[PDB]
């Protein structure tokens, strides 16, 4: 859980 | 007011309940966790969404958008449901259904 | 979110949109696995509402979203709507969501996990950007 395939970028 | 078509995001800090009580007083309960008062604010429509914190590449649901400033003031802390206080119930409900 | 920013499409795979039968977005939610969504109890969800996964632009018709029916609504018995405490509800889907690049689960913490004041986290959603 918790690891997006598409990495969020802040 | 303005409602976005596209999903929004914002980084914001967690506050202590003791400190948050400086803004909300007795409205703050153990099952709540405050975050914000940092220049951003959750607002109407964000309700129910996640407040996630990253550690070692993974995101954990620490809060659920609950309530806050009636005007979504960015200098007031938003109040979220504290997931650590509610996860046992989540695990149980899932296991039983 | 006021003063937030647009997210990278599909980068918050657990983020779902709760919409009523008219397609109106009224609350956010988070997938914790293929069959369950965690949201706020005050969202007043009923089985006539729907869970939409894989969405980014709600004004777009070209996204391959998953409109999932809700089989049951579990409002935490501890929930107090007048003080808005223990504000959590679980939604059991009629049919499991199909996990993919844009749809997956967020992690849940252990009840004893400590999240210190000062820790920077992130919140997401389609709420007002201007009050
Ligand atoms: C039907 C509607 O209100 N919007 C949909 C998207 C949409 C937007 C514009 C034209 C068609 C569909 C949606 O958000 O409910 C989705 F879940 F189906 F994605
Ligand atoms: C919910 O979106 C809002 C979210 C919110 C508003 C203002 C400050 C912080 C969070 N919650 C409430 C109780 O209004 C929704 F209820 F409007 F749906």
């Amino acid at each position: 859980c918790g690891v997006p395939a598409i990495q969020p970028v802040l | 007011a303005n409602t976005p078509d596209r999903l929004q995001q914002a980084s914001l800090p967690l506050l202590s309940n003791t400190n948050c009580k400086k803004y909300w007083g007795t409205k703050i309960k153990d099952a709540m966790i405050c975050a914000g008062a940092s220049g951003v604010s959750s607002c109407m429509g964000d309700s129910g969404g996640p407040l996630v914190c990253k550690k070692n590449g993974a995101w954990t649901l620490v809060g659920i958008v609950s309530w806050g400033s009636s005007t979504c003031s960015t200098s007031t802390p938003g109040v979220y449901a504290r997931v650590t206080a509610l996860v046992n119930w989540v695990q149980q409900t899932l296991a039983a259904n | 979110i006021v003063n937030g920013e647009e997210a990278v499409p599909g980068s918050w795979p657990w983020q779902v949109s709760l919409q009523d039968k008219t397609g109106f977005h009224f609350c956010g939610g988070s997938l914790i696995n293929e069959n369950w969504v965690v949201t706020a109890a005050h969202c007043g969800v009923t089985t006539s509402d729907v869970v939409v996964a894989g969405e980014f632009d709600q004004g777009s018709s070209s996204e391959k979203i998953q409109k999932l029916k809700i089989a049951k609504v579990f409002k935490n018995s501890k929930y107090n709507s007048l003080t808005i405490n223990n504000d959590i509800t679980l939604l059991k889907l009629s049919t499991a969501a199909s996990f993919s690049q844009t749809v997956s689960a967020v992690c849940l913490p252990s009840a004893s996990d400590d999240f210190a004041a000062g820790t920077t986290c992130v919140t997401t959603g389609w709420g007002l950007t201007r009050y």
